[PDB]
């Protein structure tokens, strides 16, 4: 639910 | 002859470098849509409906 | 030769004319930027910055 | 300040 790295994606 | 001339590195051209490589890091860790460059970048939590 | 043929006017072709006039008399009034025919045909204020 | 007629102009 935090800022994943790689960017965005759920 | 054919040879490549570069010239002497100055200590800011140096630390110039390693800024830029820091940069493209956090472009790497974080992402590089536009809402991920602001979120990574600044500490600023953009809405996504102002964003499209 | 050479006329216009129309058929009989239905009451719910009737009100549909009415209920047209309407609506282009509230876009006349109420304006037509998209922003606009919300806030005119709809009781919502939109913010600007999601609308661009 | 409200909903002018005409739409929007300042």
């Amino acid at each position: 639910a935090r800022s994943m790295r790689g960017g965005i994606r759920l | 002859e054919g040879g490549e001339v570069v010239d002497n590195l100055t200590i800011n051209s140096l630390r110039q470098a390693f800024q830029l490589q820091r940069l493209l890091e956090r472009d790497a860790r974080g992402g590089t849509r536009y809402i991920e460059i602001i979120r990574s970048h600044f500490g600023v939590i953009s809405p996504d409906a102002r964003v499209q």
